[PDB]
């Protein structure tokens, strides 16, 4: 898939 | 403003502090366009790298952490500058943080890190992740962070050249033959990945692969409900079929052919192609391969996609069934000019790529040589579907191998 990703939400 | 949050994140009243480092990960996070570049410049990765060490605070360990990961999710310039802030022993250390969404944002940016190349991934590695990070394969950990984990485990197999150590390759084989165990579809997408990744490298890890033991568990998800399961388990077992006979067989000895009847009638033309790849790679093999083949009745599913299938298709078409005269019997190519082969063979002598038309043309002329003493009869056939015509067209084709063959077989 994708080699870097943001994290936006925590829960 | 982006001054304000720099200049509060390092305040010394906590409330505000853990205020404006959560802003700064909130500006580094909901938008499309987060202003990293201002964030760097203004100073902020030593405060976040030093907040990371406040085992005191473990809600700002996370905003903080979580703050690094969306800066490290950038350009190789932004994760490599949290690289040289010295973070990583720093995410080391919480991944054994009691607190596990604290620990969870120490995987993520572990894994942007590693996302990045082979050098951040090596470095990463020889400061000893790969124990931590596995020892979180268990019931206990909620299926978000294990996806977090597959997908940092993705991270470390996906650079071929230079691939990381073969220690590290061993350490994480058990892992992903744990982790395929699992039901959950992203978790299998990212480790049948993982596998097709390490079975690219060529026959080594494909042999480090199968002592494994994890193709029995590999193989019947062939069949499985999701496609994209699909398609990375068809990957990965066509990597593992690229490799020598007995690692084929070993392949083929989980009854994998089982599966590939759902596969060559797919929807899907993609299926459909890497289908018949496989099993173009399985005709090259012994000849008990070849009736391994024909056993299962695929002979004239690949026929079929060689006739009415899509182009990708019927280019592996034409190669399984040319592999299949190269290394078949006399009566298994027999059985092959028996069901509507020839017909549908010769007209893709007429198309542009010229390694298709090679692989006809040898095809045709190693049946003809297999069955001299019947080709009386094999020849009148081409006449039917206007072989003979594309052949003595042929006969003009710019390159050289091909024209000569033509004249060569015109017998």
């Amino acid at each position: 898939g994708k080699r870097k990703k943001i994290r936006t939400i925590a829960a | 403003s982006l001054e304000a949050i720099v200049q509060n994140a390092s305040s010394d009243n906590q409330g505000i502090q853990l205020s404006a480092v959560q802003a700064a990960r909130k500006l580094l996070s909901s938008d499309r366009n987060p202003p990293i570049d201002d964030l760097i410049k203004s100073g902020i990765l030593p405060i976040l790298v030093h907040c990371l060490e406040r085992d005191d605070n473990p809600s700002l360990q996370f905003e903080a952490a979580w703050a690094l990961t969306n800066i490290a999710s950038g350009t190789s310039e932004q994760t490599q500058a949290v690289v040289q802030s010295n973070a990583v022993p720093l995410f080391l250390r919480l991944l054994h943080s009691p607190h596990q969404n604290v620990c969870e944002q120490a995987v993520w940016a572990l894994g942007n890190i590693i996302g990045d190349g082979p050098q951040c991934r090596d470095y990463v590695i020889s400061l000893g992740v790969v124990k931590p990070l596995l020892s979180f394969i268990s019931p206990s950990i909620p299926i978000t962070f294990l996806r977090n984990v597959t997908w940092v485990m993705v991270n470390l197999c996906r650079h071929k050249d230079p691939p990381p150590p073969m220690e590290t390759i061993q350490e994480i084989l058990p892992a992903l033959c744990v982790l395929i165990h699992h039901t959950d579809v992203n978790i299998l997408v990212d480790t049948v990945w993982a596998l097709s990744y390490l079975t690219d490298a060529g026959n080594e890890q494909i042999q480090m692969v199968i002592d494994s033991g994890i193709v029995p568990h590999l193989v019947p998800l062939l069949s499985h409900q999701e496609v994209k399961v699909q398609t990375a388990a068809l990957r990965a077992v066509g990597n593992i079929v690229t490799g020598t006979d007995e690692q084929t067989q070993v392949v083929l000895n989980c009854d994998a052919l089982s599966h590939f009847p759902a596969l060559l009638t797919h929807p899907k033309e993609k299926i459909n192609k890497e289908a018949v790849w496989f099993l173009s790679n399985i005709t090259a093999g012994n000849q008990q391969q070849v009736q391994a083949v024909i056993d299962a009745n695929l002979v004239p599913m690949i026929i079929h996609l060689l006739d009415k299938g899509d182009f990708g298709t019927q280019k592996e078409a034409a190669w399984a069934i040319s592999n299949l005269t190269i290394s078949g019997r006399k009566d298994q190519v027999a059985y092959l000019i028996q069901q509507n082969v020839i017909p549908p063979f010769c007209n893709l002598l007429t198309v542009k790529d010229a390694q298709v038309v090679q692989v006809v043309l040898d095809g045709l002329s190693n049946i003809l040589k297999m069955a001299e003493d019947e080709a009386e009869t094999i020849g009148n056939l081409i006449e039917e579907c206007g072989g003979l015509e594309k052949i003595e067209q042929l006969q003009n084709h710019e390159n050289e191998d091909i024209y000569k063959l033509a004249y060569e077989i015109i017998d």
